[PDB]
């Protein structure tokens, strides 16, 4: 067995000190930032041959980076591009990585890891394969195995260790499960890191430092870890460790009802290599690592989402949909418009960002309460430590709340956050207009009017553009930028910069009715409601909504979309085409949102809906729901009730793109995710399409063919359209 | 077509799980004692004849490891050429080793064979041997594990069994083993437990409490000890029984299986072989099935391995004299009742597990010669014992009287 | 009764105790692999007229707790009716469960059943479970305990089998295992193991010392591990055989059964059950037998086990035409060799355990299967399988090609 795998161009410095400590400098000149590709194989394999062969004149090893981040991600673009006819190449190279970190290991030397920036996902891997790891507490600078958000797991080493250092439980449970990250701080209290310094440049002294202690004070512990002594005792104990074998059984049905069923290959992988690895020796155990590992790469799954989670967002950060050539404008001043559940969180996340903020409403009581709600939120990071008390007094600081329409002198970037409604937006604009700066971004929360409309109501048409938030605005992570017909390209990469700063991620979408979100998460909820006027059982239709993968069951949702809204928007959606002289055909759920709003069932708000409601708590689902729609008397399978849900989304994402309202399979993806919840573990509404595996096949034409199953079972809505075929 | 006979039945009380009296002793001790009531009621018989010693155990491991068949036939002092076999179908294996017994009589290639079950569950808890079903997560999460309770708790939500239904046959087991006790129905083959010095340890079933009211019962929370308050198995159970909204928890420590310690022996041989040792049969076994049904609700395959012993045998529900079902909770009782349409007076008529105890490998030797006793102490024909089992199996035999 | 025959019989390869290829796999695993296989040959078959699983396991805990043989049809998707049962026997569970399975058939209660075992000795050694008897030192004192190789270094010391006589068998079997993989015998009965991405973990039995030489052997200091080698044990067995002075130690780790993983399945059903299903019978099951002799030389229990399944047949010692005893030990086979002058080219004529290994619960439906496919081979009828057993038993079967 070899420290290589089979012209890359080498990305480690080699620096042999007086007194025999080897600093290995990692610096790719290929890039900013040490990535775990073909390049780092060849040259640590280079490296830790010369450790050996210069044992008898080396004393310590400190791993350092010359980059601002130590060492982030890995070969995204080989994974993904890896067959299940690859799987042997994919086990040879993560069996290869973990060769050259496990001699580093146990070279009878003690090694350092001079951690000076971000370390993540390989990166945490190669410092665990370290025997101290110093961190400099700087701003940015995270740590953790987020392998798990890519449908991957840390096969380089990271199961193997961390259940080494923690136990079963803790290593899955707060680093492996979840792939989180951690500042400095953090990685020092759970474990991950074991000292920090103030600034990087005390790291490698600090690392040489530490080696010249340990090898006097240790010199028989110098450079064997923890797992290496005999009276190894493993945290939590092994699996036939009694105390640990009570609740063993447990985990993985903790592990079903926190992703209720739906499927999620990685985290099964994960917690199946760390027990599996917790029974043998660690070489065993690294290589059991590195079978899942190539189980998770070679499946559609980790594809699905490595195109999401990292070409697809990436692409979007890069300024995919951000029109071309169009330059940086600052925003001093946010005027918000409502300050109701939208425009509070508005507020909150642009006075988060660093942005002033002006929140008017009809009143200053309601004002008020609308940065009551900022208050609330602090005050809960606040107790739990999430930030400090003079960065919480600045934030708030940032909201004035007023009614007063004179208070937005000086505003550049309005976003309106009131009813939905015509001609209430079109004074509410025209009342401030004049008085917010004459380059002001013109922004209207709406999730259905078009923008085209709403922007006629303001002199200056070329600034009015859609901002569509998602409540609650403060964890919702997507803004939806809608183009109107005169809306500028720069008004457009305006909007676009300023979600980027507020920490959300934009899509760009056409005007039309629906837009791209509301318009799919409509056909999902209206899927669902007409499975229960079909007769099928509310139980299973939320089942197979959690099942599918989706945030909320569906009829869940509809309770608090409110099912008054959702006639609104289907009588509006009627005269959009008859008295636009063209054919509409009412969907199936219609008559079951008329029944509920009949029996006054329309919702949460309301107090009753499809679930009961007491003390601001669902309470289960109404029981005069199985008489009103004979529920049971239709019984179709799990799967049918899932595809259903999935399959009407992503044939609603591809007319979508078909039409022009989106630009990007990007931001279709991203758009679907981050916007309603469509499942990860798809990749996207139109991610879904070319990933889709069941009965037939993989890929597109096995999703025409499901379609067409569907389509002959359930009505036409399900055929897929011209652009999906031959 | 050699058929098979049982020509005795007997078994230890059941000791309970807290501080009860078989703690002290092994299971091994408790097997070879039903061994010297075997001899003492035969001291005729030829031990060279018996070719087998079948023992059902479900936890196989300290006290119940190294083939504890095989070290009583040892430490008993029996011929060294009457074998000695473990077998674990989970709450089956006592009757399944009754059920192997009588099909290696009918092959021709065995004689006379011992057969039953022990199962110290204070010395041995459930779960001590390990498996992959519980700790092997990647098999874990596929085949949906969860607890036998919790498919109990979901069988009464499915059916409708409300906690007065369950607790209403957990009165009434407790009143009639009760009731068979104070009858003298167990007094030939409950053979009482005694030391090394002739001392008596325990002869009596300890699990009982023949003062149970309705009352009593209702004031008794929901199983809250052991495996099913660890979290998730409610809504591993929900994902695949997906039409269900929420699983009442019915069952409690009053209205399910006892946890105790046991044992139970059957001798069970030709009419050859019988006759041979002057040995009287006590009943035939007619035939036996085994079928299943899902595993997470678990306890659901008994219906089906009912109706298969039936079809074999011939018969139906209205040839059948007794029927005894474990009683591993209420709740599944009950559900096989209403499946089958069973006569309230013809089920579990001595009482159960509830009243008595469930020593897992030995329950189904103990019910079995339950039902011999019954059957010839009424001077009734026929009688079907059956046992659900984890991962959704299920045993039938039935026995006819001679 | 009903005639029992043989439509498949596999087993994986033999992985090595120390650094073994197989010791990264879950012995569920093994069990799951050779279940797919069987799917592979015969794609089509119901597996609803499956009526049961039955393997062996010596060790039953950990990895191979909580009823191994139920876990691998929950695990491998087979219907949740096809039961699932764990046996015990010792050194013969695996040929115990493919006898018990034949014997279901022929009670007619069961139509078609997979047989075999599995042991995975680097992840659960033996003694694992613990032990009704080394836990009880009552029980041991009594019964006089001694384990496995001082009864093979007593059998040597009272037949005057030398430690050149020993190592001389242990060479005949490296050859013949040797010739046998070459000439291409097992290439469709030993299934490879491959992990979940299809890449190959092992594919031989890699115990195996081809190379193997008088000289070599000559080397081997005598068996000095696990339990013969802490305080006792020779004291102990020659208070029982009072008659011997001293015991020759000549059993090393050279011509003793390998510690070894691996797990072996048989197809197992009537005649109708194989017509139905369109499988061709291999073999025939014509006989079985269980017996036994002294548990302190323990391993002498197959030479009654032999004569007792040749007179259940009607048929004697030469008109076997290849005979199957597990070398557990060297001086085991040559007293079998010695007492019924079994022809040395008929006696263990593809290798055995010495060279391949000895997977407890596995090993018995190894070496059957092995006889399927040489009977076969030569075109030959009849062939005699037997194993020793720890306790003093012993187990034999009769197989006839079809
Ligand atoms: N978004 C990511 C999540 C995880 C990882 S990894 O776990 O370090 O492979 C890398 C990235 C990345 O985009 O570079
Ligand atoms: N408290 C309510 C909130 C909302 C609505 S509805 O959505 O306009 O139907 C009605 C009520 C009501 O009490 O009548
Ligand atoms: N796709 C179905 C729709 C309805 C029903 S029914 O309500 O049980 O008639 C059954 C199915 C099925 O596939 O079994
Ligand atoms: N309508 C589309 C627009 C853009 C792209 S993209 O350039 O691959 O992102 C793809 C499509 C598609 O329909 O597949
Ligand atoms: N063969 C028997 C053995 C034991 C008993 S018992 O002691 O009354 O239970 C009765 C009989 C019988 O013939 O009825
Ligand atoms: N002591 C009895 C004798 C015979 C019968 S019966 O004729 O088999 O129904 C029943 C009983 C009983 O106690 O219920
Ligand atoms: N689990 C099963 C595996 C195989 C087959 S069969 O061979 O196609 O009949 C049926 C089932 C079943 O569950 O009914
Ligand atoms: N029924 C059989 C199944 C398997 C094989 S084997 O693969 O050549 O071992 C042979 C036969 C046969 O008919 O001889
Ligand atoms: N290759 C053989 C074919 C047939 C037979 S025999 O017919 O069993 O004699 C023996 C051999 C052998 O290898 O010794």
């Amino acid at each position: 067995s070899s420290h290589h795998h089979h012209m890359p161009d080498n990305t480690i410095q080699w620096d042999k000190d007086a007194d025999g400590i080897v600093t290995l400098t990692m610096d790719d000149p290929s890039g900013s930032t040490n990535v775990m590709n073909e390049a780092y194989i060849e040259s640590m394999g280079k490296a830790v041959d010369r450790l050996v062969a210069e044992k008898d004149s080396i004393t310590g090893v400190v791993v350092a980076s010359a980059k601002k981040t130590f060492f982030a991600g890995g070969d995204v673009k080989t994974m993904i591009q890896a067959r299940p006819e690859d799987a042997g190449d994919v086990f040879n190279t993560v069996e290869t990585i973990k060769r050259q970190l496990r001699t580093l290991e146990t070279l009878g030397k003690p090694v350092v890891a001079a951690i000076n920036g971000a370390a993540l996902g390989g990166g945490l891997e190669i410092a665990l394969a370290c025997h101290h790891r110093i961190a400099a507490d700087v701003k940015g600078s995270q740590l953790g195995l987020p392998e798990v958000t890519l449908g991957l797991l840390p096969g380089g080493g990271g199961v193997t260790r961390t259940v080494r250092m923690f136990g079963i439980q803790n290593a899955f449970v707060s680093v492996l499960a979840q792939g989180t990250r951690f500042k400095p701080a953090k990685a020092k209290e759970i474990g991950l890191v074991d000292e920090l310094v103030a600034t990087v440049e005390e790291l490698v002294p600090a690392a040489k430092a530490w080696i010249k202690e340990e090898l006097k004070a240790n010199p028989d512990g110098a450079g064997v870890q923890p797992w290496d002594k005999k009276g190894y005792k493993m945290p939590g104990g092994t699996p036939s460790s009694p105390g640990l074998a009570a609740i063993l059984p447990s985990f993985p049905s903790n592990l079903r009802k926190q992703l209720k069923g739906a499927p999620m290959p990685a985290p099964r992988a994960i917690l199946a290599a760390a027990v599996e690895g917790a029974q043998v020796d660690f070489d065993t155990a690294s290589r059991i690592e590195s079978r899942y590992f190539a189980s998770l790469v070679t499946g559609q799954v980790a594809k699905n989402m490595m195109q999401a989670f990292f070409f697809d967002l990436q692409a979007i950060n890069a300024g995919g949909s951000r029109p071309e050539g169009i330059g940086k404008t600052p925003i001093k001043r946010i005027g918000v418009l409502g300050a109701g559940m939208m425009g509070a969180g508005i507020a909150y996340v642009s006075a988060k960002a660093g942005y002033e903020v002006v929140l008017k409403d009809v009143s200053l009581e309601a004002a008020a309460k609308g940065k009551g709600y900022s208050e609330k939120l602090e005050a809960k990071a606040l107790e739990r430590g999430r930030t400090t008390q003079e960065r919480s007094d600045a934030l708030l600081a940032r909201i004035t709340p007023t009614a007063d329409a004179a208070d937005f002198k000086g505003v550049d970037f309005v976003i309106e956050a009131v009813f939905e409604n015509q001609e209430l937006k079109h004074k509410v604009f025209g009342e401030i207009e004049d008085i917010v700066e004459p380059n002001a971004i013109l922004g209207s929360n709406t999730s259905t009017l078009p923008i085209t409309g709403l922007a006629t109501g303001v002199k200056r048409q070329e600034d009015f553009i859609g901002i569509h938030f998602f409540s609650p605005v403060d964890k919702m992570p997507l803004v939806e930028i809608i183009k109107g017909e005169k809306t500028s390209d720069e008004a457009l990469a305006r909007v676009f910069d300023y979600t980027l700063a507020i920490g959300k991620t934009p899509i760009v979408v056409n005007d039309s009715r629906g837009f791209f979100t509301s318009r799919v998460i409509g056909t999902f909820v209206n899927e669902a409601l007409a499975m229960l006027g079909e007769g099928v059982e509310p139980a299973s239709i939320e089942q197979a909504g959690s099942q599918a993968g989706y945030p909320a069951p569906p009829l869940q949702l509809s309770d608090e979309l409110n099912l008054e809204l959702m006639h609104k928007i289907a009588v509006a959606t009627r005269k959009g085409v008859e008295d636009a002289g063209g054919t509409y055909q009412p969907h199936p759920a219609e008559a079951v949102v008329e029944k509920m709003i009949e029996l006054g069932r329309s919702g949460r708000l309301k107090g009753a809906g499809f679930y009961e409601y007491a003390d601001g708590k669902r309470s289960g689902l109404w029981p005069g729901l199985r008489e009103t729609f004979k529920s049971g008397s239709s019984q179709p399978p799990l799967q049918d009730m899932i595809d259903r849900m999935l399959f009407a989304e992503a044939l609603e994402t591809q007319k979508c793109l078909d039409e022009g309202v989106l630009t990007s399979t990007a931001d279709a993806n991203i758009g679907s995710i981050m916007g309603i919840g469509f499942p990860p573990w798809t990749g996207g509404s139109a991610q879904f399409i070319v990933g889709y595996s069941g009965p037939a096949g993989t890929g597109k034409a096995a999703f025409v063919a499901r379609a067409r199953e569907l389509a002959a079972a359930y009505g036409d809505r399900f055929l897929p359209p011209e652009s999906l075929l031959s | 077509s050699e058929e098979a006979f049982i020509y005795e039945a007997i078994r230890t009380p059941r000791g309970k799980q807290k501080n009860g009296s078989l703690h002290e002793v092994k299971p091994l001790s408790l097997v070879v004692g039903l061994i010297d009531e075997l001899r003492k009621r035969h001291p005729d018989l030829d031990e060279n004849l018996i070719s087998d010693v079948i023992l059902g155990c479900v936890s196989p491991v300290g006290d119940q490891g190294g083939d504890i068949a095989r070290a009583a036939v040892l430490a008993s002092g029996m011929p060294v050429t009457s074998g000695g076999v473990q077998l674990n179908r989970f709450c089956a294996s006592g009757l399944e080793a009754v059920n192997t017994a009588a099909q290696k009589v009918r092959s021709g290639w065995d004689d006379l064979v011992l057969a039953g079950g022990v199962e110290s569950m204070s010395r041995v808890p459930m779960g001590s041997d390990g498996g992959a079903m519980g700790l092997d997560p990647a098999t874990n999460y596929d085949v949906m594990f969860v607890p036998q309770s919790i498919g109990a708790d979901l069988i009464a939500t499915i059916e409708g069994f409300s906690r007065e239904d369950v607790d209403a046959y957990a009165l009434r087991s407790q009143q009639k083993a009760a009731e068979a006790w104070s009858g003298g129905y167990f007094a030939k083959s409950v053979v009482p437990v005694r030391d090394q010095n002739g001392l008596l340890i325990l002869d009596h079933d300890e699990h009982m409490r023949p003062d149970t009211t309705k009352e009593g019962l209702a004031k008794l929370k929901p199983a809250f000890e052991g495996l099913a308050a660890l979290g998730g198995f409610d809504d591993v159970a929900l994902q695949k029984y997906h039409w269900v909204e929420k699983i009442n928890h019915v069952h409690t420590g009053g209205n399910s299986s006892g946890i105790v310690d046991g044992a139970a022996l059957v001798m069970i041989g030709s009419a050859a072989a019988g006759k041979l040792q002057g040995l009287t049969p006590r009943a035939r076994i007619v035939a036996t099935a085994t079928s299943g049904a899902d595993p997470v609700i678990m306890l659901t395959g008994p219906t089906p391995a009912t109706r298969k012993v039936l079809d074999r045998a011939g018969l139906t529900v209205d040839d059948i004299d007794l029927f005894e079902l474990n009683e591993a909770f209420a709740s599944v009782v009950l559900k096989f009742q209403k499946d089958l349409n069973i006569p309230d007076e013809k089920l579990n008529v001595n009482g159960g597990a509830i009243a008595m105890g469930h020593p897992l490998g030995a329950t189904g030797a103990m019910i079995l010669g339950t039902m011999v006793d019954e059957l010839e102490r009424r001077n009734a024909r026929r009688a079907l014992i059956t046992l659900c089992i984890g991962g959704g199996m299920g045993v039938a035999t039935i026995i006819e009287r001679v």
